[PDB]
């Protein structure tokens, strides 16, 4: 459904957004670990990726079909008109 | 002060997801019953049971703990209590039973571990 | 089978010419477009030109230009070595 | 199929010229652009050309100017070819 | 609301010029370890991408619209006027 999917990708935008922030500022966790001992590492976040997923998702936000818009499978070349 | 906190909390959640085995609660008067629980199983050989150095026989069993996540046991309606029993359902575990025994004092955002007992 | 040199070599050529450029992007194909000139108003789904421009890409969009180059084969001394050989069967100069 | 092949050459040579060059930024497109002369006023979202400028780009801010180039196939012996196959059928000399 | 964007990117901004000087001066943490030996390493930030950040953040607190400014999204190719 349309706008619980526009909700979905704002959270998701929320997140991403925060993460580009932390990225930049140099913030954004590679490893973790825990005085349990235990450990965690992460793939390192990459900041083009990450701006264009942004961009995914507030187009998507800001198309009237945001699931659609997201993936934009049914993509097709763009034309040129000539004066 | 810092998102440490969350951080932590996002990490141990990962670790179970990736670590986690499944599990079947029993309660001690095994009047409910709660499938498909996620674990992690600590076991580490003990040999126990002399009494001071007395020459008395030894048993071989574990030093176990269980780790649980705590969301899940509320989503679930789990009230982890001594006695309880844990059985590892995941194939190759021989069904083993776990009885709680005594918890762990909780540090941390995420799991709540139990020490516990091998059963069978 | 010249005439099938011709005619897809003349295919190949349409082709080649026909996508002037390509962007490779991890973008939406709708903002790429948009970056491009799609929707832009052409004063002082398809794009309306108007005058040079000149687009801003953000890293990882690797815009491609891919002018028409010259198709060959035909036109060279290839072409004129199988006409030759029709024409020597048909009796006629390869003028 | 050589009026398609002239048409859809001179659309890519068209459209290779309006992209006279292209940025590869991580910068907003406001600021990338005043960086290029937007909203400079010429003495003594369009761009007043008023000449020889200079512009200052940050690091990672790529100029990639894309000059018009010499569209192929058209004007060389290939489509001379194609001329005198068709004026053959029509009786004409290629000239 | 534009102001409430508009703080929030002030905020965000004074993060970003503060980290972007710990960074030249290099103090920007990279890894920490504390004696209950729990630690954290961060994907190490870049210049170039900070200062960006930073030139996104300052272009969309001064524009009139931020949240829309800092995006970029309302794009189009720069156009030429001649003499």
């Amino acid at each position: 459904t349309p706008e619980e999917c526009r909700a979905q990708y704002r959270l998701m935008l929320k997140e991403a957004m925060d993460a580009y922030h932390q990225l930049n500022l140099g913030g954004s966790v590679r490893v973790v670990v825990d005085q349990n001992s235990e450990r965690v590492e992460y793939t390192a976040a990459n900041r083009q990726s990450l701006w264009a997923y942004i961009v995914r998702l507030q187009n998507a936000i800001n198309s009237d079909n945001p699931c659609a818009a997201f993936m934009g499978l049914p993509s097709s070349p763009a034309g040129f008109l000539f004066p | 002060a810092s998102n440490f906190a969350a951080i932590k909390a996002k990490a141990r959640r990962d670790v179970h997801a990736s670590l986690s085995v499944p599990a079947r609660y029993e309660n001690y008067s095994q009047d409910v019953i709660v499938e498909d629980l996620s674990v992690r199983w600590h076991n580490k050989i003990a040999i126990m049971g002399d009494l001071e150095n007395g020459g008395y026989a030894n048993i071989v069993e574990g030093i176990e703990r269980i780790i649980f996540t705590r969301e899940e046991l509320a989503v679930k309606g789990v009230v982890l209590s001594e006695g309880d029993s844990i059985i590892m359902t995941a194939e190759g575990y021989e069904n083993a039973r776990l009885v709680l025994k005594t918890q762990e004092p909780i540090v941390g955002p995420v799991e709540v571990v139990w020490q516990v007992a091998r059963a069978d | 089978m010249t005439r099938n040199f011709q005619e897809v070599t003349l295919q190949n050529a349409i082709v080649n010419a026909t996508y002037a450029a390509a962007i490779e992007s991890e973008l939406p194909s709708d903002v790429v477009f948009n970056q491009m000139g799609m929707g832009q108003t052409p004063f002082g789904k398809n794009i309306a030109i108007d005058g040079a421009k000149i687009p801003h890409l953000f890293p990882g969009t690797k815009l491609k230009m891919q002018p028409a180059g010259t198709p060959g084969g035909v036109g060279t001394d290839y072409e004129e070595s199988l006409l030759r050989n029709i024409a020597a069967s048909l009796g006629l100069s390869y003028e």
